């Protein structure tokens, strides 16, 4: 009799977590719980008693290219009016320090005019944009398929992506930067292992890897600059597995394969190193799954740009040396914080009775506050005074008096990108 | 004001001054690294354009009173597996106020036709 009514019961919860399962799996519903949980997940690994100040503003894809097709130019569109108008350029206000777009770019023509225009959003701005390169991106289904491509630069070089590459050439793609493979935020359900109040769920997912919740890495991404910031007051240290690009804590999923177990990656995929810095030469920040673990790293986060060939003389390596350090994001956030400080404090001097030399005199005491220019200082205090040298050539503009010309130039520390070994058994050796 | 203020002149002066004299000090407060969250967070297009809408400052503090003010809302149509039938579809209306919302419980209290198989599970466990 009673076990007539378990058998009710377990028909029964095959019918409720049935239903359940279509509804949770919902497309529309899988992009509010993975923008909103994603959300938090950003939210809660960052640190608000530090100076840091997130905020949402509603906007879908369309009414940001039909507002800027909308707006007459850039300057004028609603955006610029809450990033750079209500911000940067308003007496007393504070600057965008990053921008986040939740979203997933494809190669249509709306996205790169898309990020045209927020290439020129943070030119003006001094905001990096980062988003997410969605699967269609590379020309394949879904992201289970980065094993299975045999190479990347000579995949773009279709006529598809004609317009990417008028992108990365652009001089405004030092303020993008596109990532790589998605995560996951949340365990799929169980009896056990992430239980339900009042009923028994099992979270039948399939082979195919979209019933999971993936989340954007782009706010992975960002509880790293915003961490680095609460650490050390910049966001240069974003991009090791100790320097402090590390994402910890990631979510598994121990399921029963074809006889044995295996780990569910929390990326879609383990990225081996090669693939890994092939996405970075292609200007992808590539999320790296480390393999037996449940952490993740990001090995690099270059930006969009093309770095450019120079001839390979002594100028030409100088000048490749510095188109190199433009174009990668753990600089150009040193770049964005001088420039956020130069406008906010050089705004309280309008006013004050200065000369030209009295510009080099307060400039350079003002930039020897960030210049750590000792024999050999350790990794903290190369994180928290980030550029070694700088050198401020202060000229007037002639025949219109007092407005001052002033060229700031930094040198950062460079931070370990790759090497190459060559090792050789020898005798005779002192 | 911001300079304090003094006595009338006196035979004896006696005023308070910062008296660091720190000469080329100027005060600012440390910028915030203000991360602007841009993303499809609500399940409709608002006509309201781009200019007007304002951003929302969230922080761990009212994290649940920003999605409770935000009035989320999903409407949409699922394929209905309580049944034999491919033409037979469940329409669901939802409400979503906090991030328990997105569990099967909550779920499973918004849509009746499931509501309804959970008090029907709570008649045959009690017997």
């Amino acid at each position: 009799n009673k076990s007539l009514v378990d058998q009710m019961l377990v028909e029964l919860d095959k019918k409720i977590s049935a239903q359940m399962d279509e509804i949770l799996h919902n497309s529309q519903f899988q992009a509010m719980e993975s923008a909103w949980r994603g959300l938090k997940l950003f939210v809660d690994r960052t640190d608000f008693r530090e100076n840091n100040k997130v905020e949402i503003l509603h906007v879908t894809k369309d009414e940001l290219l039909e507002d800027f097709e909308f707006a007459p130019e850039t300057a004028q569109s609603g955006l610029y009016k809450h990033v750079y108008s209500a911000g940067y350029g308003q007496f007393g206000g504070e600057p965008v320090g990053a921008i986040i777009g939740n979203y997933a770019f494809t190669p249509s023509t709306p996205d790169m005019k898309l990020l045209q225009y927020m290439g020129a959003l943070g030119a003006m701005a001094h905001a990096p944009f980062i988003s997410s390169v969605g699967p269609e991106f590379f020309g394949i289904d879904s992201f289970e398929e980065l094993p299975n491509i045999k190479d990347l630069k000579s995949t773009f070089e279709s006529p598809k992506y004609t317009k990417w590459r008028s992108l990365r050439e652009s001089e405004d793609a030092r303020y993008l930067g596109l990532t790589a493979p998605r995560f996951l935020l949340r365990v799929p359900y169980d009896p056990i292992e992430n239980p339900v109040k009042s009923f028994n769920y099992a979270e039948n997912v399939s082979a195919s890897h979209e019933h999971y919740l993936w989340g954007n890495t782009a706010f992975a991404f960002a509880t790293r600059l915003t961490d680095s910031f609460a650490k050390y007051r910049w966001c240069p240290n974003i991009i090791g597995p100790q320097s402090g690009g590390a994402v910890e804590d990631l979510p598994v999923h121990v399921f029963e394969s074809m006889g044995a177990l295996q780990s569910k990656i929390p990326t879609e995929v383990l990225i081996t190193d090669r693939k890994e810095f092939e996405l970075a030469e292609e200007g992808f920040i590539a999320l790296t799954m480390r393999k037996g673990s449940d952490n993740a790293a990001f090995f690099s986060a270059n930006s969009i740009q093309k770095p450019k060939v120079f001839p390979n003389t002594k100028e030409g390596k100088e000048a490749e040396t510095n188109y190199k350090l433009g174009t990668q994001l753990p600089y150009m956030m040193i770049i964005n914080r001088l420039a956020h400080y130069v406008k906010v404090l050089q705004r309280e001097q309008i006013g004050a009775w200065k000369e030209r030399q009295d510009l080099e005199r307060e400039l350079n005491s003002w930039i020897k506050q960030y210049v750590a220019d000792q024999e050999n200082p350790p990794a903290d205090v190369r994180s928290r005074r980030p550029l070694r040298a700088a050198r401020i050539e202060v000229m007037d503009v002639e025949g219109n008096p007092g407005w001052y010309q002033v060229s700031l130039s930094v040198r950062p520390h460079f931070k370990y990108m790759g090497a190459n070994f060559e090792l050789s058994l020898v005798g005779r050796l002192d | 004001s911001k300079e304090g203020s003094v006595a009338p002149k006196e035979r004896i002066n006696i005023k308070y001054i910062p008296a660091t004299g720190d000469a080329q000090a100027e005060a600012e407060v440390e910028l915030p690294l203000k991360t602007l969250v841009v993303g499809d967070f609500k399940g409709h297009a608002e006509q309201t354009p781009l200019e007007e809408r304002a951003t929302v400052t969230v922080d761990k503090n009212n994290f649940e009173a920003v999605m409770r003010e935000s009035e989320l809302k999903i409407t949409a149509t699922v394929k209905n597996k309580l049944t034999d039938d491919e033409n037979a579809e469940l329409p669901v209306e939802l409400n979503f106020k906090s991030l328990a919302d997105f569990a099967p419980d909550a779920v499973a209290s918004q849509v009746p036709e499931l509501k309804k198989l959970i008090e029907l599970r709570e008649a045959l466990v009690a017997l």
